[PDB]
This record gives structure tokens, C-alpha cells and sequence, in this order.
RNA sequence: AUAUUGGCGAGAGACCGAUAGCGAACAAGUACAGUGAUGGAAAGAUGAAAAGAACUUUGAAAAGAGAGUGAAAAAGUACGUGAAAUUGUUGAAAGGGAAGGGCAUUUGAUCAGA
RNA sequence: GUCGAAUUUGGGUAUAGGGGCGAAAGACUAAUCGAACCAUCUAGUAGCUGGUUCCUGCCGAAGUUUCCCUCAGGAUAGCAG
RNA sequence: CGUGGAGGUCAGUGACGAAGCCUAGACCGUAAGGUCGGGUCGAACGGCCUCUAGUGCAGAUCUUGGUGGUAGUAGCAAAUAUUCAAAUGAGAACUUUGAAGACUGAAGUGGGGAAAGGUUCCACGUCAACAGCAGUUGGACGUGGGUUAGUCGAUCCUAAGAGAUGGGGAAGCUCCGUUUCAAAGGCCUGAUUUUAUGCAGGCCACCAUCGAAAGGGAAUCCGGUUAAGAUUCCGGAACCUGGAUAUGGAUUCUUCACGGUAACGUAACUGAAUGUGGAGACGUCGGCGCGAGCCCUGGGAGGAGUUAUCUUUUCUUCUUAAC
RNA sequence: GCUUGUGACGGCCCGUGAAAAUCCACAGGAAGGAAUAGUUUUCAUGCCAGGUCGUACUGAUAACCGCAGCAGGUCUCCAAG
RNA sequence: CUAUCUAGCGAAACCACAGCCAAGGGAACGGGCUUGGCAGAAUCAGCGGGGAAAGAAGACCCUGUUGAGCUUGACUCUAGU
RNA sequence: AAACUUUCAACAACGGAUCUCUUGGUUCUCGCAUCGAUGAAGAACGCAGCGAAAUGCGAUACGUAAUGUGAAUUGCAGAAUUCCGUGAAUCAUCGAAUCUUUGAACGCACAUUGCGCCCCUUGGUAUUCCAGGGGGCAUGCCUGUUUGAGCGUCAUUU
């Protein structure tokens, strides 16, 4: 019932890449069929396990990518987080918490006190 | 297209609209292990592209049809 | 209340000058060195007909003081003026006809 | 003439279609495309126009990113997986 | 024109192929409110207008 | 704390009920018109279920007449109900340059009350 | 009428609305011209024209006074409920 | 009095038939209206007390939709014109074939194209609608097929003109301006080959780009072939551009050729920067010369027509591309 | 003779009737250059490649515009006796 | 060639209701009302007396405290200079 | 007397009113804050066994991956029923991808599917020509880097 990602992510990308050329083959062959046959179906199934084949084949690509990557700055754009553009323009956690030494002070000097009102 | 395969030694294959000849003769040339003698290409009315492609005298296109499995 | 056609006529749209067959503007040398201080001798080419223009044009070539090359100018020809003719441009030019003083 | 007779005459296009917009407004000798304004880089649009700017809003077209948006935001932008 | 640019043997193609009555199994799916092909065009009754 | 005829998610109404309600309940900003800016409709309802009429017969055929399905065909996709204008047939009546109307009674038809 | 030059005409191009263009007719500017077309302001205003949807019962007018840039309108008094 | 909706109530009516609709059938009310029966029909609805309004139509050259009389009426009369037979078919004035009679009469009713259209082209099937009669036919309907390029165009060039940049104006949408008040440059290569590049010898610029399927412009013709494509396919025969290249030839011992008095000739016969010149490249009209194609015509070699008579006759084939 | 191409002329203008891409030539003389050999892809022959888009048909008393299968309008080539 | 008759096809204008007159009176020129004359189905081709026939909210004229085009030492302004 | 005309009824027409329906509109209220050079909105063209559209999608094309559910989809055809299963489905969810040609739209253009330049690579002897594949080349501005310009200017050798 054509290939499995889970199947497919168990094997190497020279394998990936044989299998793809044999299911581009096999639907070649197929849509040949189809000038003849009557309505044959069995295209989409191999039209499907090559775009699994192509996703898991990215999907290793990318993550190859990702480890090349990781920890340093600059990563590629592509493999950013892609929130809205203003959410990405936005000051980090570390700024937009940044103080000055003087407010820093004063708020350790004064911060909002816990208290009730007990009669 | 048939009658072309048949008499004029000439394959007929829908291909894709960004294909040029070279790319044409090259793909035809890898798929199908023949010499390619010539490449003509059109765009149908139904807006797909139509490549006539004449083999060379050294190769059969009706063989070569009847192996790739339309007669 | 509607815009008269001298009033039209500023904007330029089919009242432009038809200067397609021109063979351009008609002037003298640039003053330069030569002409400042001593004279220049060009030859007269041409004596031609320019579109929409009564007087007949003289292209006059002088030679390039500073680079190794001909320059054609465009005079209005004075009358006497022919082909082949030199003209003499600059202070130091006689008093002849179609010489620039 | 200037009624049936000179009808006839019409075969010298105006506009042609706009490479922005596809409605065969773009008047070929001012090159400005009489419906959404390209070459421009601001979209023709008048508050005059309600019904043009109700004809070409967002929303009439497909939204092919806009359209999942709201979903990515109500699940907080998240950027993990699954992960069964 | 005989001598036609791309866009419009494109747009021509485009029209070509969705000139073609309404599919026939169409009309048998379950609820099937379509009766006909409302979008028909034909030469000879409404010009493209490009 | 304030605004919000846009966006997203909700809950409602002494609101409208297909000529109404948004232009659009439907492949509606669609079909279509205009060179263009723009303009811009119409269009919902078989039946619980297609059970969407096998088969026979007449016809070149569309169809008809049967048969049949169905609670119903006085529901046959020209489909719920099915008004009026306007029309066919049938029946009744009257009719010398309109017709129609009022009061009254004759005649014909028809009918309630007791 | 004119028909070999102020000729006819295709295509390209320019001139855009109080603007253009006009061998001048207020002509022409997409069947639109003594100011195009499109949308909006805009349901523009109208002392003017038209219309204004059930029944019955009771009462029942005025076209006159004064003022008005008033004379096809209104205010005012009168008549009426 | 009547209508849509709302609170209350009649534990109101109803698939054993609500609502709606039709009904020269009945009853009540002066009336607005109300009630009943019969038919039709199929899912809701009503009485009373109150609440509420987008609440009552004959009109508005009202709005939308629908329908009449007019009326089987006006009419279907420009573009010379049809006829016979057969076939097909349910059906033929109109389709197809044959025959005949006509017309366009080469400034075409012929053969191609530009704009425009967009599949109308062609085949098969096919007639409900459309072709203001008809229809078996169709530019219709249904399904398919079809457009083949180094040489034909676009593409490239610039034209009138359009239009960024540098700048300036404008609150601004944007406007001006097109070489301007700009530090606006790639291409040669000494040298480099720590790498033919940076350092570094040295040559050229008063400027984006768009703008012509009739202007300019590298190069293809003939024969054949399809249902429908042809300067595109096939066969043959060429040519141009870009590139790569090795022979032969030529040239050199007087290194970069000889001959001719000359005009100039040639199979070739070094040539950077830079400069100059030419071609591209140009109106209109008139007569004259020449060419091509056509027209006319003689002989002959064929085929056909007329032949009571006449006619060594009437018609027709006898052609030769680019290179 | 008709159509057409072309040549040499002639008439006309207060009209003298595009531009650029591109191609060639010349001037110049930088430079590179021969003797068990150097020089020349402007001579001949030989090798390779030439992409992309258009290409059907009508072009009008029925394929365009005019609400239509409209006696209207719509540029041009060929052209027998 | 129509008109005409037939087969097929098949609109529109217009339409309060309609369609015989004379006189009378009447919004002072009636198809209707009054008084008379009269008056018999269903119709075809013509016709231009009448339907104060159709076409269009008279374009002339007046009114409107409705405009607009245009002009001028009107009133009030304004680009420019 | 028929025909004809007119009126009424029945049945049949024409037409689509009425009634009853209602996945729609309209208005009110409540909550939320999330478009785009990481290429948006919008456009063009495509993609299904059999689709013209609507809807969905992008040559991985009515979709791929992931997760959940737990047996469909359905007009036909086809497939499967092991379906006690990493598993149907036009299901839901959705965090990974793809995402043609465009579009603020970015090599230059665009009434052209027109024309360049750079890097890596492959083929045709091939650094130079031609072609295929992959990756690039907009503008304004900011910080920084590098290379520079100006007798603007300091010092120093002189
Ligand atoms: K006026
Ligand atoms: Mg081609
Ligand atoms: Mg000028
Ligand atoms: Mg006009
Ligand atoms: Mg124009
Ligand atoms: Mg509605
Ligand atoms: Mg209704
Ligand atoms: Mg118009
Ligand atoms: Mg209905
Ligand atoms: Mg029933
Ligand atoms: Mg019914
Ligand atoms: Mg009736
Ligand atoms: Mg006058
Ligand atoms: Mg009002
Ligand atoms: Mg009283
Ligand atoms: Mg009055
Ligand atoms: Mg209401
Ligand atoms: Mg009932
Ligand atoms: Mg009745
Ligand atoms: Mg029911
Ligand atoms: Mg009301
Ligand atoms: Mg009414
Ligand atoms: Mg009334
Ligand atoms: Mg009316
Ligand atoms: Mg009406
Ligand atoms: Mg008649
Ligand atoms: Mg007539
Ligand atoms: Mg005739
Ligand atoms: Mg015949
Ligand atoms: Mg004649
Ligand atoms: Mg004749
Ligand atoms: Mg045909
Ligand atoms: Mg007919
Ligand atoms: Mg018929
Ligand atoms: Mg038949
Ligand atoms: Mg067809
Ligand atoms: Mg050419
Ligand atoms: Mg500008
Ligand atoms: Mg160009
Ligand atoms: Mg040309
Ligand atoms: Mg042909
Ligand atoms: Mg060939
Ligand atoms: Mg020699
Ligand atoms: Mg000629
Ligand atoms: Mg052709
Ligand atoms: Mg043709
Ligand atoms: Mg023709
Ligand atoms: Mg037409
Ligand atoms: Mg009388
Ligand atoms: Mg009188
Ligand atoms: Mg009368
Ligand atoms: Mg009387
Ligand atoms: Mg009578
Ligand atoms: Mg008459
Ligand atoms: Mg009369
Ligand atoms: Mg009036
Ligand atoms: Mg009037
Ligand atoms: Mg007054
Ligand atoms: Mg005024
Ligand atoms: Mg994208
Ligand atoms: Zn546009």
C-alpha cells in the first residue's frame, strides 16, 4: 500500500536515493499503462510514496543541517523559527527585562510589599 | 503519433513545458538508451508541450516503443 | 471660459518643434585655447540644407588640439562660403569671410 | 457615422492583462494598470471604491499563509513536534 | 492573431480545456445540487475579452 | 478604566424568512456588460427512502397507453403546496351599435332553517 | 464634389475634463459635449408634480384679517375638532 | 375589524389531517370581517386577556415577476436563379452525387495575409435548443485529432516618444529631468603566475532601460507528404552564425605575394591601440532603356473536343528553385 | 502590351524628403615573426552546435466590431481573354 | 418586387372601459349623459374623416426666491504680475 | 339554431403567489491580538482513475510528514478486510516539509514565458564556445569589516 515514512527513515540516503529512482520509474511505466487501460488507479499510490520518499529524504537533509548548525549563531533562515515577523522583530526575553542600575536598586529597595488589612 | 513512430522512425512524448531541446534529447538519451537525430517541439492547444523526436537511422522507434509498452 | 490656443501652446504637446530631419544645433566651436589666443583651421565639408531652416548649414572639421581626432562643427553658412574652403576661427584671424573673429 | 459604422473600427486594444492583478486593465501606452495600479508598489484602492475594495480584499483570494496563521497562534507559534 | 503572444495561448489553452459540458457522475453524487455547467463559454455567444 | 460596521473565537435576539434578510441561503462579487474606472444579477423545497417507473404495446423518435414503485405520481427530477392574470375542453345561460350596476318581481337552477 | 498633394490611409506615439483638440461648427474628445465617463459626497434641496393602503359612528370647515424678497409659500387672527 | 411577532391562558385544534388554496354551497355582522360545509393538501395552527410593529393598496408614466388583446396580425420582398434525377433518410424546395441553367468576371462571390477572434480548423457521432421556412446539413451539439523552424517572425536596433538612477520639488500619493551641479568603467595586460590577481606599467566614455510581428536586420530552396501542419515534416540540395580544429594550398634565403604604364587582377597574401571612410540610409513625379513573370503567336511531339458541311482546326501538356 | 524590378536621366521645393544596432575597408605601425625551417583559420577541405515563444482556421452579405448568422464598418499582396 | 391567398415562422406600438349618429346641455367641439334618429350573427381587401389617434412629464410663454453656457468698472474675490 | 362573445363551475393549462419550511442574513453582547523581504494580501497557470466549477493543493500539486482517533471512502471504478492494527478515512489535529509563474517583488526587462553577469559542477578537446544541474547578483538606511579619496589636515624622514 506504498512505502512508509517509518520505513523509510530506517535506511541511508543511497538507498532513499535508489528507491526514489525506482518509483519514478514505476510510475513512468504506469502512466505509459494508462494510454491503455481504462481508469488505473494504482498511479496515486506510487505518486504518494514518492513524495514520502522526497519528505524523508528533506526531512534528513534538514536535520543533517540542523546538527551542522547547532549551538552557533546564524543559523539559516530556513531552519529559524519562523513566528510572525513582528514577533521576530521583538526584543528578546533578555532585553525588554533589561534594567538600570538605578532602578535596579530602588526596586530591590522598595519592591511591592505583601500586606492586609486585618482590623 | 503512432503512424509517426511507425514510418517516420519518431517518437512522440508529452513533455514538460519548461524542457527545451537539449534538455529533451538528453532525457530521451538517458531513459531510453538511443541516439536522438533530431528534436521538434510545439505547444499543443491544450497547452502541454508535444516533442517529436527523431532517432537516429541506427535505432528502431517502433522497437523502441513496443519496449517502453505502448504498440 | 475655455483656454485660448496661445495659452495652449506652452504646454508643449503638438506645438513642439518638428526637428526630426534636423542636422543639429548650429553653432560655433567651443571657445577654447586656440581661439583664445591664436587661430584654428578647419575645412569646410559640407554645405547642406537644413530642415525648417532658410540658411544652408556648413559642417566646417577642425582637428582636436588635445587628442588625435577630427571634430565637425555645425556653422551657419555665410554666403560665399564653399566647400573646401579653410576657415580660420580665433583672435589671431584674418578678416576674410567665414573666418570667426 | 460615429454610431454603427464606426464600430467597426475597434480592433486597436486599449488595456491588456495586468501581470499583478489579471484583469486586462493594464492600458498598454501608459503601462499603469487602470484596476490595481501596477506598476505601483502600492495597490490602486479608493474609499470611494467599497465595492472594488470588497471585490479585491483579503479574503477573496485563497490566503494561502494567512489562512493557517490563526492556527499557529492559537497553539502559541509552537516549533517542536508531536512527538507521540 | 496567428501571431499570439504566450499569456495568450496560455489563457486560450486554459479556456479550451474548461470548454466541456458538466461531467455526468456529477449529478449522481448525494446531494449534487449541480444541474449543468453554468460557466459554459462558446465563441460564438460571449468573447473572452483576453 | 476608553474605542472598535476589520480579523479570530464564542453566546444571543419580541429581528428577516428566498421580490424579505447582506448584492450573494445555491459553483456570488459568480454569470454577464463596459476599452476602462467600474457596474453586477437571476437562481432554495420530489419523496422517509430513488423505491428515479422493470416489462408490454403504438410510434422513426420525442413520447403516449398500459404495467409497476410509492402513503400519495392530485409527488415523475418541466418534481411540496400550487393563487391570480391569461387559456383549452365540457356544461349552463344570455346576446339587434359595448359590457358591467341599483330597486323590484317573473322564470330556471340551487339551498338553509322548521 | 474631389481624385497626385493643404491627398487617402494602417500601425506606433503625444495632448485628459474648466482639461485637451479645433482650416472655428461650440465642433470633436468611445452612439455621451454650451464642460466626457466612473464612483462617492448623496436618500443632495425642492414654496413644485404624482401617490399616500381597513370599517363604522359623531362633529365639521376655509379660500377671509394683518405681516412677510409675499403674489403656486408661510406666520397671524378667524372658521373646526 | 384584519396582519407579523411577544407575555399569559384555554392542561385550545391537528397526520383519524394543521396551514394554505378552490368552492353563482350555508350562517353571523350596517361594515371592516367572522363562522361552517365540500374539494385539494400535507405539519403545523388558533380563541380570549394583554404587549409590540417593517400591520391593511387600485392607482404613484410605482418596483419585481408573470400574462393578455393587438394577432396567427405587421411581416419573413435589396445583393439576376433556379431546374431534373438518384442516393440518404421516418421525413428532403433547402443534405450529398450527377445533369442542366446562371452568376462573381482577376479593383472577384478567386488565392493569401495584418488587426481581431480563439478552435470557429479536421474527423467521427449527431439534431432537443440555435441557423426569424426547413434540415438528414452547419461556424450548432457530443467526443476526439490537429499547429513540428539555426534560415519565416518575435527575440536585437533605434524612431516619435516612454522612463529609472544622480539630484532637485512636493505634507504626500508622487512630480521634474534623461546627462543632467555624480567619485556613475569594463577590457587589455606589463608584470603576476605566495592566485594571470589585489598591490601593480600602461588604452578607451559626456551614460539604465523600454519603444516597430509594415522601418533597420546573418542565413533555405525545390519536390513530395496530412482528415486537418509545412519556406517548420520527409527526400534531396544549400546557406549563416558561434565555436573547435588539422591537413592541403599560399608565403618566407629579398621574411609578412606577385602581375598590369594604368584603370585594376588574384584562391591566399601578418597587422594591436587609435583615427578616418563606406555600407545600413532613405522624397516625389515624368518620359526613356533593360530584365523577370504574364499576355499574344509559329513549328513540332502528345491528349481531348467539333466534324450534315467547313475548319493542316478549337482546347490543353511541353516546366526548371535556392545555391 | 499588362504587372513588376531596375538603370541612366530629367522636373519640383522658403518641402531637399529618419535613426541606431551592425558589417566592412582604409590610414597607422604596436607586436609577433624563417632555414634538418618558420608564417597564414579574410584560400580550399574537414568537425560540432544553433535554445525560447508563435505557427491550426476565418479575415468577413456567417469566424472581427456593430446586442445578431446585421445590405453598416474594418489595413494590404497577386490579378487571364 | 410587394400588397393579396396558402405552408411554415411570427413580433411591436398601443390599450380606463370601449367603439353608429344629430342636437342639447356640459370644463363653453361627447363613444358614454338627455332627447331623438336608429339598431341583426360572423366577417375580407382597402382607406386615411374621427378616435381633440400614437410617439415625448411643451423645447414657445409664464412662474420658481431652480440652474447652467456666455459677457461686462454688477457684487465679492482670485492665479499671475 | 350553430359558430362567435361574455359570465360561472369542474377538470386540464399557463404562471409561480400563498402556506409551511431555513446549514443564510441582520443586530446585540462577550473574549482574544496573530499579516509581510523567513516573501504577505492579491494574481496567473496547473494538480484527481474518471471534474467544468466551488473547495483544497503546488511538479512531493483535492496533497507529503507528524499526532490523535480507531475502520472507512462512496457517484462509479479500484483497493482492503491482517483490518486484535505504527492502522482505513475527501476524519480530526497539525509543531516537519513541499510550496510552479508571480506579486511590496529584489540581476535587467516584461504587450517578450526576452536578455545578462558571478561561483561550484557535469558533458561536448574546452579557463574563453555551447549545453545540463545546483547556488547567487535590487534599493534606501544602520552598526561593523576591508579597500580607498581629498595640500581638509597632524607628526615624522627630509
Ligand atoms: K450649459
Ligand atoms: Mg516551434
Ligand atoms: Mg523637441
Ligand atoms: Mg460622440
Ligand atoms: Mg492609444
Ligand atoms: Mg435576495
Ligand atoms: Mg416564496
Ligand atoms: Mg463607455
Ligand atoms: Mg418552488
Ligand atoms: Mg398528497
Ligand atoms: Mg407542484
Ligand atoms: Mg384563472
Ligand atoms: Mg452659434
Ligand atoms: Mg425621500
Ligand atoms: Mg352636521
Ligand atoms: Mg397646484
Ligand atoms: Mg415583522
Ligand atoms: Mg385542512
Ligand atoms: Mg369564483
Ligand atoms: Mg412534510
Ligand atoms: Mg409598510
Ligand atoms: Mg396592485
Ligand atoms: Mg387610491
Ligand atoms: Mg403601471
Ligand atoms: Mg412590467
Ligand atoms: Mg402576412
Ligand atoms: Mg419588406
Ligand atoms: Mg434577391
Ligand atoms: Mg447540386
Ligand atoms: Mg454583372
Ligand atoms: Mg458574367
Ligand atoms: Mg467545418
Ligand atoms: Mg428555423
Ligand atoms: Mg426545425
Ligand atoms: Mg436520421
Ligand atoms: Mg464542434
Ligand atoms: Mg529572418
Ligand atoms: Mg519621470
Ligand atoms: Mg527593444
Ligand atoms: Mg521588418
Ligand atoms: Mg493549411
Ligand atoms: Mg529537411
Ligand atoms: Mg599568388
Ligand atoms: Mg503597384
Ligand atoms: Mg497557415
Ligand atoms: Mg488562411
Ligand atoms: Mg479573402
Ligand atoms: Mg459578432
Ligand atoms: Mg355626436
Ligand atoms: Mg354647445
Ligand atoms: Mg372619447
Ligand atoms: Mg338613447
Ligand atoms: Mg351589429
Ligand atoms: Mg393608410
Ligand atoms: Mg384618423
Ligand atoms: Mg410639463
Ligand atoms: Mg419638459
Ligand atoms: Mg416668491
Ligand atoms: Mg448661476
Ligand atoms: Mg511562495
Ligand atoms: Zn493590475
Amino acid at each position: 500500500a506504498g512505502v512508509k515514512a517509518y520505513e523509510l527513515r530506517t535506511k541511508s540516503k543511497e538507498q532513499l536515493a535508489s528507491q526514489l529512482v525506482d518509483l519514478k520509474k514505476e510510475l513512468a511505466e504506469l502512466k505509459v499503462q494508462k494510454l491503455s487501460r481504462p481508469s488505473l488507479p494504482k498511479i496515486k499510490t506510487v505518486r504518494k510514496s514518492i513524495a514520502c520518499v522526497l519528505t524523508v529524504i528533506n526531512e534528513q537533509q534538514r536535520e543533517a543541517v540542523r546538527q551542522l548548525y547547532k549551538g552557533k549563531k546564524y543559523q539559516p533562515k530556513d531552519l529559524r523559527a519562523k513566528k510572525t515577523r513582528a514577533l521576530r522583530r521583538a526584543l528578546t526575553k533578555f532585553e525588554a527585562s533589561q534594567v538600570t542600575e538605578k532602578q535596579r536598586k530602588k526596586q530591590i529597595a522598595f519592591p511591592q510589599r505583601k500586606y492586609a488589612i486585618k482590623a | 503519433a503512432m503512424k509517426k513512430v511507425e514510418d517516420g522512425n519518431i517518437l512522440v512524448f508529452q513533455v514538460s513545458m519548461k524542457a527545451n531541446k537539449y534538455q529533451i534529447k538528453k532525457a530521451v538519451k538517458e531513459l531510453y538508451e538511443v541516439d536522438v537525430l533530431k528534436v521538434n517541439t510545439l505547444v499543443r492547444p491544450n497547452g502541454t508541450k508535444k516533442a517529436y523526436v527523431r532517432l537516429t537511422a541506427d535505432y528502431d522507434a517502433l522497437d523502441i516503443a513496443n519496449r517502453i509498452g505502448y504498440i | 471660459g475655455r483656454v485660448i490656443r496661445n495659452q495652449r501652446k506652452g504646454a508643449g504637446s503638438i506645438f513642439t518643434s518638428h526637428t526630426r530631419l534636423r542636422q543639429g544645433a548650429a553653432k560655433l566651436r567651443t571657445l577654447d585655447y586656440a581661439e583664445r589666443h591664436g587661430y584654428i583651421r578647419g575645412i569646410v565639408k559640407q554645405i547642406v540644407h537644413d530642415s525648417g531652416r532658410g540658411a544652408p548649414l556648413a559642417k566646417v572639421v577642425f582637428r582636436d588640439p588635445y587628442k588625435y581626432r577630427l571634430r565637425e562643427e555645425i556653422f551657419i553658412a555665410n554666403e560665399g562660403v564653399h566647400t573646401g574652403q579653410f576657415i580660420y576661427a580665433g583672435k589671431k584671424a584674418s578678416l576674410n569671410v567665414g573666418n570667426v573673429l | 457615422g460615429k454610431g454603427t459604422p464606426s464600430f467597426g473600427k475597434r480592433h486597436n486594444k486599449s488595456h491588456t492583462l495586468c501581470n499583478r492583478c489579471g484583469r486586462r486593465s493594464f492600458h498598454v501606452q501608459k503601462k499603469t494598470c487602470s484596476s490595481c495600479g501596477y506598476p505601483a508598489a502600492k495597490t490602486r484602492s479608493y474609499n470611494w471604491g467599497a465595492k472594488a475594495k470588497r471585490r479585491h480584499t483579503t479574503g477573496t483570494g485563497r490566503m494561502r499563509y494567512l489562512k493557517h496563521v490563526s492556527r499557529r497562534f492559537k497553539n502559541g507559534f509552537q516549533t517542536g513536534s508531536a512527538s507521540k | 492573431a496567428a501571431q499570439k503572444s504566450f499569456r495568450i495561448k496560455q489563457k486560450m489553452a486554459k479556456a479550451k480545456k474548461q470548454n466541456r459540458p458538466l461531467p455526468q457522475w456529477i449529478r449522481l453524487r448525494t446531494n449534487n445540487t449541480i444541474r449543468y455547467n453554468a460557466k459554459r463559454r462558446n465563441w460564438r455567444r460571449t468573447k473572452m475579452n483576453i
